């Protein structure tokens, strides 16, 4: 069960590195917003970016959240140079997708998709 | 307005249905020579515990614990979910 | 040799080459080739759908040399780029009249080149 | 035999192999199997913890001289615990040898950087973090370099589909192109085209 | 010969004939539907039997390596004459 | 082929077209086979 | 100890006497190949692929035929060995025919793999092949008999396995022909097994021929549910369309083998489907509309009605998770009125214990037993592979049948005892010898067919026989764990119905006339209209249309056995659970989904959305349904003996005539074989 | 068993009929093996490691 | 020491970028396929296999294939032993199911029983 560690090691040095991107993060949203004359508002640039660092919030392992902190970095720093365009940043924000059906009426009506 | 089904579960090798099937081998067939009409489904599996599952009117259904229990607790179970119609 | 668009030929009696054996659809490597058959009223195995996606197809020839009845031919035609997309999704009926219009050339050019296969 | 077979070259199967031997004698603390394939190639098994020593002794040794660093290959092999398989590709410019050397590592483990012994591998591993998700410790710039940059996953990986999850599509009610669920027009077919019948009796495995 | 559904549209070989419900039709229209009209049952309907000496017939389509390849056919069933499965001719046994 | 004539052939077309893209007469793909799955026809009189 | 030690390719491996060559290179995990063995067949030893060389002995030995002995080395890679495959592969391609493009078999051919794996790669023979008159032998299996190898399994199969007795090999030399040597029509419960075993294209199967290929089927794992028997199949699928049907490797049940329905049912499965559903309109036809104005009026009609006013009545391909989805939302209205089609005896014990409603033994529990009585059934058509292990049994452990009903035959030899129910009578006092007979058996067998349960007497009979059960098992020296009574299923949702509580019979619908009436799958026309009152909002719930549909207010199309994770338990109380193979056509959904979205309609919604906590509610209800491929001993016989004794019925003087008689009648069972063009033709084709 | 046969023989031979049918079909089995084959293209080294 | 002991479960279900519709709304199926029966053949009998449920696959409205929506139709992995599957089941958090292998049987042959000289299992014919 012993494993060799990637950067913290324990979950207390992953949670501070969680704590640190999300700085950066939130320091770069208007940036961000500003750069790409972005159609959405600051706060919901951050709305945004809350809801993706608690959708990612259910596991613990600390290798696992490392890596999640990594792959965050990568992102951070790809958002800190323009390396991507509109379309990358507007990516997340899933407006031209339909609303898919949620209850088990719709879902039934619509097909055989569980 | 009253019980509809009962429905007995048990293992057929265990030893904690085991006074569960004490039951059955001995006070069973009165049982279904008292209320003929109220089936008692005998389930029996491999590996699972032993419960006791009645169902009552409008789909309602209570839960029994039968877990290490011999004849006569669970002839006392089993009697007061006969007589109790809640 | 040329390779270019694809026709289905015929044999010198008038009756379709094609037997729906599945072999240029299964050594395809772009999948461009759909097949489906069922046996037609004289008891004849023949397709009942063959479909050439052009746009998928990458004109490697492979059709045309697995077929053990040379029914599948990469004809010599190229000038036959079209104005819609699709216009180059080819069934069975378009391939049967590219194969009735291009036969009388590419029959001697398979009589000039066979026996080199 | 002689007209339709390729012929076996057995002095350099003997070279390759007294080299294995001398190799995994010299470097006990992280040489796990040697091995000489039929074609004479040299294949090191090695432990991880070994990646920068045994490389390094393979770039300045006066016998070894693995100087060209020829392939840095990932193998992804989803029926081991250690699913990954790094594997390097040494040429030896005044021996004139080749010689592989494999290493396992799982998703999570990292893997010390080979950059200071061959710096073409400091973009040759950075691709394998973009195909694979092996990170790469100390690595001066890791990031992704063949995929999109909003590219969720990694594609080399033998659970990850062929087609993608996402396919772009420009909308002119956004003035942009926008990613949505993939919907082929024709399915992938699947073709099952394994043989039920042995192929090769020398290759088989022993029964459970 | 084709033959005419009566919605006007024409029918196919195969026997593929879109419904007078069918909203289809409407990649049709402006247009034409390509068929062919050289059936390939009613080409071959016309080609004489062939008739034989021999009990077993072997057949290959003419041309050697240009036609489909070697098969032999039994004409030992005086009912049915004995039809080759790849280019469809059949032969029949004088006797 | 004033020297060596094409085979004569009762399919081959004796009128050449040329590419007839953008015009008219084009050509339009469409699947060559028929229904697969049935429907049940329900009946024309009541139960009464 | 005394098995013996044998030598493969120098390594030591343990077999027992009488264990051929090809049993011990298998037990080291390889494949000699092979074209006439087969390990469900006798040994025939006349294709000569299977040579092998032992060591310090110069002749090869066939290992399919061949005894080992102690100390005996087995070369199976030597060069002598590799030119006799070699040799006799040259000598099987030397007269086949050119026709792998137009074959059937090709992709899954045995001659081209092993041809391809052993044999060689250019041919010498320059003469001119053989060529051999084709035959009709019916309207199931193609034949080209000019591709054939005379391989013989054709003959062993028809003549230990279906004991027909039709195919032979007339003539002599390389003229010999596998055939009949007349037209004979052959037909039997198991004829299309002979496809799976034809090793080369020479039988193909018809309504298959010319329509796919091999490499380009998906296979997808799932369950017979036209007969009780509960055979694991697998479908061939080609892009969402079913293609065929081909039996699976379960020992226990249908170890290679299906009957003719399994293997031709999918014609039927794709036609006269119910693609939308359907309501009366103001002229009292039915019109297409959408499934919530059809589930919102089926609501609506629920709400009002409460108590014995709504029943329901499951058919026999109805899986048990609809069964308890439809129980529990007549649960919540108040109404235990629920019944099926087929009719059983709750007289006594009824459904209460598992032990007078089972196939108590196993399928395979007839390997170990050596009497085996028969009481108003006919086994050759309602599970045949059930008649097809009693055959088995007969031929290799000599067992002994006898019967009693109509004198049909079941492919063997048996002992008609009467056709009288007083027989019976005749048995549980002991005037007849065949009551000693039984008392003499180590492992006697009593089994009670399903069929002669639906008569009015069906208490009394299920009374005889249990008396009998009871008094061979109470006297006779038997061990105690060994099963005597046994009863034979014929419907595939009646063991999983009866295990969740259902009151078999349509007896409690003809007492109280329901105001509602639902139908879920109510195929075979049990009650008609005219039992029921003036107005009836019959609700039909099934994917076929055949008989409850034209009668029927409300359509409600379903899923078939094919398009859905369905939950299945064949006659011996085994549960299985089938899989996806293509969806449900037009707006057809799944059958527990429907009665879900109604129940929320309706504003009584179940606490369960998805189909492992519809799964989770089963187990609940009764956990033997949830546990897939494992079989649980119905105990408590003496109990249900006992129970029956308490009230006493009177046999009528009705002789045991079962519904099926000839071969006929067998194809036409189901609402899947009544939409089938192919069992049409087999009807007619029987019946000139 | 590796290369395809020539189209006059496989219209007169069992043997080269039933090899074609395979090898465009399901191809020839290659025996498990890792190499490293490496040419000099006009660019550089080309190499290809098939496993 | 360089070494942490982790006693956390092995998810890695949000490394894989799989959307989640696809990791909880699908069955994953653990088994060893079955022998197809027109041949003798037993080597596609030897490695455990892991399948998904087909989802719905539709026709073309313009000219008839099958059109479908679901990326994991065509994805079947291939392990050694059934644990090692077990644990890559677990490991991408996908719900799963296990079939055990069927190995047949050893069956009783013997070639004197076709020719005994009072049993039933005689040969009617050679
Ligand atoms: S030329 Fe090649 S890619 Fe094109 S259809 Fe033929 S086999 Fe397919
Ligand atoms: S390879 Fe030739 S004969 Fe076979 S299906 Fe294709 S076109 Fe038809
Ligand atoms: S049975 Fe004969 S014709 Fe058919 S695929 Fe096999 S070798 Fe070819
Ligand atoms: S037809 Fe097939 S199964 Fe029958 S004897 Fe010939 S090769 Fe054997
Ligand atoms: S398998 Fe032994 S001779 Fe045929
Ligand atoms: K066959
Ligand atoms: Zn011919």
């Amino acid at each position: 069960t012993s494993v060799k560690p990637i950067f913290s090691r324990d979950m207390n040095e992953a949670k501070r590195r969680v704590r640190e991107l999300y700085r950066a993060w939130y320091r770069e949203v208007p940036n961000t917003v500003h750069l790409f004359q972005l159609d959405i508002s600051v706060k919901q640039g951050r709305d945004k970016v809350r809801e993706m660092f608690k959708k990612n919030a259910h596991v613990t392992d600390p290798r696992v959240v490392d890596l999640l902190v990594i792959k965050g970095k990568m992102e951070l720093e790809e958002t800190i140079n323009v390396w991507k365009q509109r379309t990358h940043v507007m990516r997340f924000f899933h407006e031209t997708e339909a609303p898919r059906p949620k209850d088990f009426l719709s879902k039934f009506y619509v097909g055989h998709d569980p | 307005l009253g019980l509809r089904e009962i429905r007995i579960h048990l293992c057929q090798r265990s030893p904690g249905s085991q006074g569960v099937r004490d039951f059955i081998e001995k006070r069973y067939v009165e049982l279904k020579k008292a209320n003929p009409d109220l089936p008692i489904l005998i389930r029996e599996c491999s590996d699972v515990q032993p419960k006791l599952w009645a169902r009552y009117a409008f789909g309602q259904e209570k839960n029994v614990s039968l877990n290490n229990f011999s004849a006569d607790q669970v002839t006392r179970a089993l009697e007061n979910v006969l007589s109790s119609k809640a | 040799r040329f390779r270019g668009e694809h026709a289905l030929r015929r044999y010198p009696s008038g009756e379709e080459r094609c037997i729906a054996c599945k072999l240029c659809e299964a050594v395809c490597p772009a999948q461009a080739i759909t097949i489906e058959a069922e046996p037609r009223a004289d008891g004849s195995r023949r397709t009942t759908r063959y479909d050439i996606d052009m746009t998928k197809c990458i004109y490697c020839g492979f059709c045309q040399e697995a077929c053990p009845v040379d029914a599948i031919v990469e004809g010599p035609n190229f000038e036959f780029s079209t104005e819609t997309h699709e216009e180059l999704l080819y069934n069975k009926e378009k391939l049967l009249n590219n194969g009735d219009k291009w036969e009388a050339e590419i029959a001697a050019n398979i009589q000039a080149d066979y026996l080199y296969r | 035999t002689r007209p339709t077979v390729r012929p076996r070259n057995d002095v350099a199967h003997k070279q390759l192999s007294a080299f294995g031997e001398y190799v995994a004698e010299i470097l006990p603390k992280y040489v796990q199997q040697v091995q000489v394939s039929c074609f004479s190639e040299l294949e090191i098994c090695i432990h991880p913890d070994g990646v920068i020593p045994v490389l390094t002794f393979l770039r300045d040794h006066s016998n070894a001289q693995f100087k060209s660093l020829a392939d840095l290959t990932a193998v992804d092999i989803p029926t081991r615990q250690n699913r990954f398989e790094i594997v390097y590709n040494l040429l030896s410019l005044r021996f004139n040898s080749r010689i592989r050397v494999k290493t396992y590592t799982d998703e999570l483990t990292p893997v010390e950087s080979s950059v200071s012994v061959y710096k073409a591998a400091n973009w040759y591993e950075r691709e394998i973090w973009d195909m694979f998700g092996v990170f790469f410790a100390n690595h001066p710039d890791l990031r992704r370099i063949l995929t999109d940059y909003g590219f969720e996953g990694h594609p080399f990986r033998k659970d990850f589909p062929l087609s993608g999850y996402v396919e772009l599509r420009y909308d002119d009610e956004v003035k942009r192109v926008v990613a949505e669920p993939v919907e082929l027009a024709q399915e992938f077919r699947k073709f099952d085209l394994n043989s039920p019948w042995e192929a090769f009796p020398a290759y088989r495995q022993p029964p459970e | 010969g084709v033959r005419t559904s009566p919605t006007g549209e024409k029918v196919t070989h195969t026997g593929q004939v879109y419904d007078d419900e069918d909203y289809r039709r409407v990649r049709f229209v402006g247009r034409q539907k390509e068929v062919n009209e050289n059936f390939a049952i009613d080409l071959i309907a016309e080609q004489p039997v062939s008739q034989v000496g021999s009990r077993v017939i072997s057949c290959d389509g003419g041309g050697g390596a240009l036609g489909h390849p070697r098969v032999y056919i039994n004409l030992d069933k005086e009912t049915k004459t004995g039809t080759c499965g790849y280019c469809g001719l059949q032969f029949r046994q004088q006797h | 082929p004033t020297v060596k004539p094409p085979t004569a052939r009762k399919f081959i077309w004796t009128n050449h077209k040329f590419n007839l893209s953008g015009t008219p007469q084009q050509y339009v793909p469409y699947s060559t086979t028929r229904k697969k799955i049935q429907e049940w026809v329900p009946p024309s009189t009541p139960y009464k | 100890s005394n098995l013996i030690e044998v030598f493969v390719d120098g390594q030591s491996v343990m077999v027992e006497p009488g264990t051929t060559v090809l049993q011990a290179c298998e037990k080291v995990g390889m494949q000699i190949p092979r074209f006439c063995y087969h390990e469900r067949l006798s040994v025939a030893g006349n294709c000569r692929m299977c040579l092998v060389e032992i060591e310090k002995a110069p002749k090869v030995v066939a290992a399919c035929a061949m005894p080992v002995m102690k100390g005996w080395n087995i070369l199976t890679n030597s060069e002598k060995t590799k030119k006799a495959r070699e040799g006799v592969m040259e000598f099987l391609l030397a007269n086949h025919p050119l026709d792998c493009p137009i074959c059937d078999q090709g992709g899954e051919c045995d001659l081209q793999d092993q041809s391809m794996m052993f044999g060689s790669d250019r041919s010498r023979f320059l003469e001119g092949k053989r060529a051999v008159e084709d035959k009709n032998i019916g309207p199931l299996v193609k034949t080209i008999m000019t591709r054939c190898i005379q391989c013989t399994r054709c003959i062993r199969f028809a003549s230990e396995i279906a004991g027909v007795d039709d195919l032979g090999t007339t003539g002599r030399g390389n003229d010999m022909q596998v055939g009949t040597y007349i037209e004979k029509m052959f037909m039997s419960e198991l004829s299309g097994n002979i496809i799976d075993i034809c090793p080369v294209g020479a039988l193909t199967s018809k309504p298959y021929a010319f329509t796919a290929r091999p490499w380009e089927t998906r296979k997808t794992e799932s369950i017979d549910v036209m007969d009780a028997v509960g055979s694991n199949i697998v479908v061939s699928t080609r892009t969402g369309e079913v293609m065929r049907i081909l039996p699976r490797m379960h020992e226990d049940i249908n170890e290679e083998w299906i009957s003719d329905k399994t293997r031709f049912a999918y014609d039927g499965l794709k036609r006269q489907r119910l693609t939308e559903p359907m309501v009366r309109n103001e002229k009292g036809l039915l019109t297409h509309t959408t499934w919530e104005d059809a589930l919102s009026r089926v609501a609506g009609m629920l709400q009002s009605c409460q108590g014995n006013d709504v029943a329901a009545i499951a058919g026999g391909l109805v899986d048990a998770e609809a069964l308890i989805a439809l129980k529990d939302l007549l649960n919540r209205v108040d109404s235990d009125t629920l019944c099926t089609e087929e009719v059983f005896p709750t007289a006594g014990a009824g459904t209460d214990l598992r032990s007078n409603y089972l196939l108590n033994t196993t399928i395979a529990g007839v390997e170990e037993a050596d009497v085996v009585l028969l009481v108003g059934t006919n086994p050759r058509f309602e599970a045949p592979l059930f008649n097809a292990r009693i055959r088995k049994s007969w031929l290799h452990n000599d067992l002994k049948v006898a019967l009693i009903g109509s004198p049909v035959d079941l492919t063997y030899r048996y002992d008609h005892l009467g056709d009288s129910p007083k027989i019976l009578q005749d048995i549980a006092s002991g005037s007849h010898p065949f009551s000693q007979v039984l008392q003499e058996a180590k492992k006697p067998m009593v089994v009670l067919g399903s069929s002669a349960l639906q008569r009015n007497d069906g208490a009394a009979i299920l009374a005889a026989v249990s008396n009998i059960a009871q008094k061979i098992r109470t006297s006779s020296g038997v061990t105690g764990d060994w099963k005597v009574m046994n009863i034979l299923h014929r419907i595939a949702s009646q063991v999983a119905a009866l295990d969740l509580g259902y009151k078999p019979g349509v007896e409690a619908i003809r007492k109280n006339p329901p105001k509602m009436l639902f139908l879920l799958g109510a195929d075979g026309g049990c009650v008609t209209r005219q039992d029921l009152p003036k107005d009836c909002f019959i609700v039909y719930q099934g994917h076929h249309g055949d008989v409850g549909a034209p009668i029927a207010d409300v359509i409600l199309p379903g899923a078939a056995y094919t398009e859905k994770s369905a939950t299945y338990v064949n006659t011996e109380g085994r549960a299985q659970q089938t899989k996806v193979a293509v969806m449900p056509p037009g707006l057809a959904r799944e059958d527990w989904k429907i009665i879900r979205a109604l129940s929320e309609i309706a504003g009584m919604t179940l606490p369960y959305d998805t189909l492992d906590q519809v799964r989770n509610r089963l187990e609940e209800v009764s956990p033997n349904l949830v546990r897939y491929d494992d079989v649980e001993g119905a105990n408590y016989f003496q109990q249900a003996s006992e129970l029956s004794k308490l009230v006493n019925q009177q046999l009528l003087a009705d002789p045991l005539v079962p519904p099926q008689l000839t071969i006929k009648d067998f194809y036409m069972t189901d609402s899947i074989s009544r939409a089938s063009q192919t069992m049409a033709k087999c009807v007619k084709a029987v019946t000139e | 068993k590796v290369s395809p046969p020539k189209r006059a023989e496989m219209k007169t031979s069992m043997e080269s009929l039933i090899h074609h049918f395979k090898l465009y079909t399901e191809g020839y089995q290659v025996p498990p093996g890792a190499t490293y084959t490496a040419i000099e293209a006009p660019k550089g080294e080309f190499g290809v490691y098939l496993v | 020491t360089q070494l942490i002991t982790v006693d956390e479960k092995l998810d890695i279900t949000t490394l894989t970028g799989v959307p989640e519709e696809h990791i909880k709304t699908r069955k994953a199926r653990i088994f060893v396929p079955a022998r197809n029966n027109m041949q003798s053949g037993v080597n596609n009998t030897k490695k455990w296999k892991m399948e998904f449920d087909t989802r719905e696959r539709w026709e073309n409205p313009l000219m008839g294939w099958a059109s479908t929506a679901d990326p994991l139709s065509n994805l079947v992995l291939t392990f050694s032993t059934k644990e090692d599957a077990i644990a890559f089941a677990e490991k991408n958090g996908w719900s799963y199911d296990v079939e055990e292998r069927k190995v047949p049987k050893p069956k009783s042959k013997s070639y004197g029983a076709n020719f005994s000289w009072n049993k039933r299992t005689r040969v009617s014919t050679k």
